[PDB]
DNA sequence: TATATTATTATATATTATAATAT
DNA sequence: ATATTATAATATATAATAATATA
């Protein structure tokens, strides 16, 4: 976990999306050794 | 097991239309980079979504179908982004419904795959990979100016004519294995309006009617038994379409009234009305629209032996 | 009790339509395969399921009548599919209803009988086997256009033409064991409301009459009687639709009108005279309905000899 | 001759409403037949379940006299099911105010006097013996048109005139043994906003204010007192009707002007005036709030008699 | 109780009631080896 | 959970079933490591 | 590369608002203040988004770009003009469409560059830094004449002719840096329609054929094929406007119509036909705008080889 | 739940904004140690 | 522990709105 | 050049359910 994971949630957040699954999603794919925009991809691939 | 064409030249129909888009096909294969974004508008029937595939299959990259109606939220079309990568493409259609905040999530989307919305805290710097959005809508009236004169392709799907449907109908009673009468799909192509999905729809009609009441393949006078069996006369007329057209001309006089009148008298919806009756109506000059309402030409009325008062 | 024709051969009323529908059941069972998807829509009460029995006694194999609130998950009806075999069908009703989960479940469910499911995403296919998907709606234009144009057979039901409504009326005094005149017949055909049902309640309502005022004596003159007696015209006004054309052209004497100020004058419920009797004569387009005020027709003009602005 | 009277005559009604469907089911009784569904409806206060128990009474029928939103489990309405017999008759109040589970258990009833339970689990058969139900509600606009196919029969209600009022008021004095005067019943009718239950217990309560301050016999200057006392003349003007016609004219005279505006002129909430004050003198030629705005006629400005071309 | 009651029970919380005062329903009315639409009819006017 | 019986009962969970209900289906009627399609459909069989 | 104009020299418009424009910077400049709210009324999009990317350009600050129904609230315009700091630029187009609350918060903007709010109601008094207000819409004709009073700056636009192809095609294809030549830019011109969006169009599209063909010969039809139908007499038009003069001449006889019925017989807005064609065919001389009706000038009468009536 | 807040709040309903979005905007910033005019403009800067 | 005391998810229904028109 | 108001959306008071300190 990280600050990029947090603004990655909160963006999400604002975007619409629901916060347990949109930090689900963050967690499942964090962004620890890669980008925020990354994670984000990643986690947006995950529910398709 | 489906008859759906899969080739660029099975949609051989409005070849100055086909050929523009095969110099933009071999533009995109010289490119090879980013395609212009793309708004097509036409009408259904005529495979729009096939013919968005069939283009996909030619820049020999994946398609996925969706429609803007299906979409309601930004979020779902950075799903939808991040599930596409480089080398893909997205059939979307009817972009006029949807949501704004789709659109200007979309503006640095179509200008460089870029995303910027805001998180006070870190904003997103999303890059997306290289593949471009199409558009497959219908009218582009309904859709927005901006998003009509920021999208590259543009182009007009229009009915087929009677040669390339009768074609396309022989083509599929090949891939079916089935034999037409050339004089048989002449007057099935001339009649449906010209639209392949209902051509195809037809043939499977008549077909229907050889495996019934004829005992072998479809001639003229086979298919011409099917079209008074369904009651489809050289016009192509429905019922419901005959139920319109004697209400207009007689309970109204031409009908000189709105949409949403004679969409209520008939129960129905005003979409479901005017795509009904515009890629027949217009083409055969039976009726045009006045504010006053869709009134019918003289040339309808005296469709029927009814002289203008 | 109710009515019911035994057979599509043995139903009238539409006879054309029962032709066709002749013709697909001779093209399911000529061709022994699973027959096509065909859509249904019409008058809303009809007793839809009572006809997908008799389509099911004509193939033979059982239909599961099910509907929107029957199948508003996707998980049920997937088990009925499962439940489902060769050759079988599965009625459903308020498809526009239904959720568009259940509509993407239902896309490769007609798509040549499989269907796909996702599970670090994973892909699971399963097939399903053959049979003919039912679609009957009240009204089929709420139903999207691919699923439609991806649906093949489209049936229109209505109410029968006048010779056909005089036909069954006939038929019905025979069950009810009523000793009716064809002038009678055509009378109450006439008078049929475009719904069958009421029609039959007023058969039931006129053979009270010829009970207690005929010798038990059905004519010309006892069915004037009976239909001069109560609220009659041959076009199907009410007293009620009386006091409503004298109101609609004397209070605001043949202009737009306010809801509210009719609820007020006329001491009806609003809401009870558009469910009940305007809908029936705006399906004779006796009215315009505008968003600044409901306005009558020219036949009502000339109904009463009226001048037009 | 009680509170509510009980031979049909007692109740000269609506003579079209006293002619038809009374003789008719008079001759009708006794053929052994279950009598088919019924429906009265209008304005509110009106007995139509004393006029629906009357019916029951000259048929000599076992009736339960009931209200639907008191019965609104089905475990009642199974109960009600089997209190009665074969060929007999039952009578709810306000079918329209009920949840939909009571419809779609009564909805075998009135398919086949079927009454289908549900407990793989499995419905249950349960016949039931002929019946009657009678409808009884104020609107019945909301109520589902399959069930307005079920019931045969509708009846409406309206405002009573002059005539059917003085007759209707002197029987019932006549009842309550009053010497009122054919000029006592017209004052009567007058001052009564017509309704003829409510008129009945308007007669009761200035019978019991004669009765207070004097004998059973009405005289002029009585009815004088007991249109001031209930501030309600033979014009049926309200105090605050007339207090706020007055305010009209003084300020707008006819001016057909926007009724927020009045409603805060008047002080006063505008939907309660909307429900309840307007309507009364709509159904007669007083009120015409236009697309311009309130226009009252000079029939009104009759009771003082002041009135601008 | 019998197979006809049980099924009575369970079609009279299936409509609404508790299996309580079915049971008490039942136990007032017993119905004996004959089907189960007659005594279940006397059962819904013995409610009453 | 065997890979059948997981895909199985997210299979049903995306199809709106309860994943008690599912995982007591998938695991009832079929055997072991089977095709996923019949045993789906042997799980699908069961109705109320 | 960014292909757009960056600088004053960089843009190509009318040297007349150029120049215009230049004396509103000098003058502002001279003040050691930021532009005023200059009023630009005109063809939106057109020449307005780059003359507030210029305007940000001449002051050197970063600019926020907004739209007229996008600010539906009032208090959404306060936060922006809160979070625009000193000197900003604020492009919002079609300021004709803001609600009158907007505006009324808007009009101390353009009076003193503060929040001098006239608002149980107090007087918000925000910090509002000095920022130019980019005033785009379509006319000055509809605009409230309070705001269009208040404006320091009032200024126009109008569609370019030839001079803005050829500039450019001595820039932006340099830009490019592929061959075009000077005869084939006037040959382009043809299709140019003097937009600068058709320009950047035709500047991507002419690469089509280079691509495609590495021989990469010039010829008119070579040009043309990258819109190979002619769409055209001459000198600009298109398919679309190629149906406007069908419907003029074949339809309305290219004399006076009602401009909702011309709207109507394109199916089309009114106000998308009479923002986009209607000015530039009025530029060329191809209609006249009169009152009584849209009637064509000489040049379409004569384009379309027909007498002029 | 100040009166800087309620302050707040109420120049933001008199400038258009919903209560609801006035009282979610006054708790999105900690305006400390601020003047009312001072705090709402940094709250108008806070968010976008 | 079970119970009053906080969360949080629909559902009509009294609101807001526009157009087109007399005036 | 005002209003008005006849049809069209809309947003929340009132129903519900799910943790949670506490005698």
């Amino acid at each position: 976990v990280s600050s990029a994971e947090a603004d990655a949630v909160s963006a999400l957040i604002a975007l619409g999306f629901k916060p347990q699954e949109a930090s689900r999603a963050v967690a499942a794919v964090p962004g620890e050794d890669l980008s925020s925009e990354e994670m984000i991809r990643q986690a947006l691939k995950g529910m398709v | 097991r489906a008859i759906r064409p899969l080739k660029l030249a099975d949609y051989i129909g409005q070849p100055s239309v086909r050929e523009q888009m095969e110099l933009f096909i071999h533009a995109a294969r010289g490119r090879q980079e980013a395609l212009d974004h793309t708004l097509i508008f036409g009408p259904p029937g005529l495979g729009k979504t096939t013919l968005a595939n069939i283009i996909a299959q030619e820049m020999g990259v994946s398609i996925k179908s969706t429609s803007g109606p299906v979409l309601e939220r930004p979020g779902d079309l950075a799903a939808l982004l991040t599930n596409l990568e480089a080398g893909d493409v997205l059939f979307v259609d009817e972009i006029h419904r949807l949501s704004p905040i789709v659109e200007e999530v979309l503006y640095p989307a179509m200008e460089d795959f870029q995303l910027d919305i805001m998180i006070a805290a870190r904003s997103i710097k999303l890059d997306l990979p290289p593949f471009t959005l199409v558009g497959a809508t219908t009218r582009a009236g309904m859709l927005t100016n901006p998003l009509r004169d920021r999208f590259g392709i543009v182009q007009r799907l229009e009915f087929y004519n009677v040669e390339d449907l009768a074609t396309i109908v022989s083509r599929s009673a090949g891939i079916l294995g089935l034999e037409i009468e050339p004089q048989g799909a002449a007057e099935i192509a001339k009649r449906a309006r010209g639209t392949p999905r209902i051509a195809n729809r037809l043939l499977r009609r008549v077909r229907d009617f050889a495996e019934v009441r004829g005992q072998g393949d479809i001639t003229r006078v086979i298919a011409d038994k099917a079209l008074n069996l369904l009651d489809v006369d050289e016009r192509g007329f429905d019922h419901l379409d005959r139920r319109l057209l004697l209400t207009m001309i007689d309970k109204f006089d031409g009908g000189p009234v709105g949409i949403d009148n004679l969409a209520a008298a008939l129960s129905e919806e005003r979409h479901t009305i005017e795509d009904v009756l515009e890629p027949y109506l217009i083409q055969q000059g039976y009726i045009m629209r006045t504010p006053r309402g869709r009134v019918v030409t003289r040339h309808a009325y005296l469709h029927f032996g009814l002289n203008i008062p």
